[PDB]
């Protein structure tokens, strides 16, 4: 019925505590907000 | 001596608001973490 609600962190995961690296990822769009935005429709859809 | 190491920045954070035309009044929630800087 449901599956494990899991909210990876896109901009922790690919950089750790970095400020170059947070800018280099930036530089790559809303990649990581696409992905937050589907793990969490993901969870709302197992909720519901 | 052995020591230990834990990555930092436990858990997320959620935001919990009513209507934008209901109230300004907003409550923080911390993901899978106890209540330490409050």
């Amino acid at each position: 019925v449901s599956m494990t609600k899991t909210s990876v962190d896109c901009t922790m995961y690919i950089c750790g505590d970095s400020t170059e690296c947070s800018n280099l990822l930036l530089q790559y769009g809303s990649f990581c907000t696409q992905l937050n935005r589907a793990l969490t429709g993901i969870a709302v859809e197992q909720d519901k | 001596e052995i020591l230990d190491i834990t990555p930092c920045s436990f858990g997320g954070v959620s935001v919990i608001t009513p209507g934008t035309n209901t109230s300004n009044q907003v409550a923080v929630l911390y993901q899978d973490v106890n209540c330490t800087e409050v």
